[PDB]
């Protein structure tokens, strides 16, 4: 993903 | 007499306090009375259980939407894997309820608390900034434990809807006085990662909070770098303890790690000292910050006293949050002066790196102008360059107090031929010196290879104001 936890 | 919570797991939240002082010093604020009622938080993330025994009596929908899905309830989505209990965990963190006989307690236990379920998807500009710009006049401080990937290759920050939503939210949230974003530095700690490659969290619009393991130590997933303002503790190895929190499916745990549990701690912690001060601005909460934040007993081999007697590291900033000394110097707080910003370009021609370039430059600071300043908060370096291997670029900016930050370090994972393109370097190191005098860059080659590459463009940006100084530490 773009963006990760 | 103040009474403590009698929650069943509130013993094990050793960082909330304690006889030892290994805490962020928040029954201290309890008791002066502030538990953040009245102050609306939300957890960006990947959904809030907001039925959970814990947060229910907390909950705001108000400070709650779910984008991936495009509608008002964020419930996380359920799967055996249990993929979406990280924002339920952070949520706990901030305003889990207090004495209802369940799990342990936020540090902002009277606070009201959201979520908005962003991360459950794609990630795209938009869905970043409809999250970040969500009813600004209700949420007043904006929780993110996450980000761009801690690969230690990746140069990535907010695109343009998401600086728009940064923008929009210090200059029109609440009311005029600047929504309160807290983000979480990075987990790229073990890929030698360095968060001022992040936008998010070297932007100066965040306060970027850092982790510290319970005996004191730089964790294994720490990020170093000089964007980062302060710390909060978080998980360590296996011999020290976690964080205690609510967890999905109704349960509490008490194995909340990394970076993701640091920013919440940070943001109840605002929670509190907004609840002290209403009146205080975006600038205002990162000034509370940066004075009452305490390096005691934190271990790093980096420490340097800057311009103005502050202790500060590229692994903690200022050090460890103090909520007792926050909600203190919040009540009697003089709102800082309107925020000044001088642009300076540096170079008069490209400079060929090689293996080091030195760029020695003595500024006026906006003399004479309206935009003087004498009082730095955020500095920046917005540099352009070329180079073949990025990450054996190292980036040191010396301020004319003499307060070395480290712009950059080595990054082996990156690769990269893509250079820097007008990437804005920030460092926190040098709040509140005088920015007047001679700035010192140094670019360098870290490697034995015969790299190559060009610095064509260095502007250097100082924030601040001209007024309110205190004397040095
Ligand atoms: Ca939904
Ligand atoms: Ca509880
Ligand atoms: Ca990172
Ligand atoms: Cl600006
Ligand atoms: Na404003
Ligand atoms: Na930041
Ligand atoms: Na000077």
């Amino acid at each position: 993903r773009r963006r990760k936890r | 007499v103040y009474q403590e919570p009698t929650d069943p797991k509130f013993p094990q939240q050793w960082y909330l306090s304690g006889v030892t002082q290994r805490d962020l010093n928040v029954k201290a604020a309890w008791a002066q009375g502030y538990t953040g009622h009245g102050i609306v938080v939300s957890i960006l993330d990947d959904g809030i259980e907001k039925n959970h025994p814990d947060l229910a009596g907390n909950y705001d929908p108000g400070a709650s939407f779910d984008v991936n899905d495009q509608d008002p309830d964020p419930q996380p989505r359920y799967t055996q894997m249990n993929d979406n209990r990280h924002g339920t965990r952070c949520a706990g963190e901030v305003a889990a309820v207090a004495n209802n006989g369940v799990c342990g307690v936020g540090v902002a236990y009277n606070a009201r608390i959201g979520g908005v379920r962003m991360l459950d998807g794609e990630v795209t500009d938009a869905v970043e900034a409809r999250s970040l710009g969500l009813n600004p006049n209700h949420i007043h401080i904006y929780s993110a434990s996450w980000g761009p990937e801690d690969d230690g290759k990746t140069v990535d920050g907010p695109a343009r809807l998401a600086e728009e939503a940064f923008f929009r939210g210090v200059s029109q949230g609440r009311g005029g006085l600047g929504s309160i974003f807290v983000w979480a530095s990075g987990n790229g700690g073990r890929e030698h990662d360095s968060c001022n490659c992040d936008g998010y969290t070297n932007s100066i619009y965040t306060l970027s909070i850092s982790s510290a393991t319970q005996f004191g130590n730089v964790p294994w997933y720490s990020e170093a770098c000089s964007s980062t303002l302060a710390t909060t503790y978080s998980s360590g190895n296996q011999n020290e303890k976690q964080i205690v929190t609510t967890d999905l499916r109704q349960k509490c745990t008490e194995s909340h790690t990394g970076t993701s549990a640091s920013a919440p701690l940070a943001a109840g912690i605002i929670a509190l000292t907004l609840e002290a001060n209403k009146n205080l601005t975006w600038r205002d909460m990162q000034h509370l910050v940066v004075q009452t934040s305490k390096p005691a007993h934190l271990n790093a081999n980096d420490w340097a006293t800057n311009g103005v007697g502050r202790k500060v590291s590229h692994s903690y900033g200022y050090g460890l949050l103090d909520a007792g000394a926050m909600v203190a110097l919040a009540q009697n707080w003089t709102t800082v002066a309107p925020q000044r910003k001088c642009i300076i370009d540096i170079l008069t021609e490209p400079k060929d790196i090689g293996k080091r370039l030195e760029v020695r430059k003595t500024v006026t600071a906006c003399l004479g102008e309206p935009n003087h300043i004498t009082r730095l908060e955020h500095a920046q370096a917005r540099l352009t360059l070329s180079y073949n291997r990025r990450g054996d670029l190292a980036i040191h900016l010396v301020s004319p107090m003499g307060t070395r930050s480290t712009l950059l370090a080595a990054r082996p994972h990156d690769y990269s031929a893509d250079g820097f393109n007008d990437w804005a370097f920030m460092t926190t190191h040098s709040w509140d010196e005088d920015p007047s005098g001679e700035w010192v860059l140094e670019i360098e080659n870290t490697s034995e290879a015969n790299n190559y590459g060009t610095l064509t463009k260095f502007t250097l940006v100082l924030y601040g104001t001209a007024s309110g100084s205190l004397v040095p530490r």
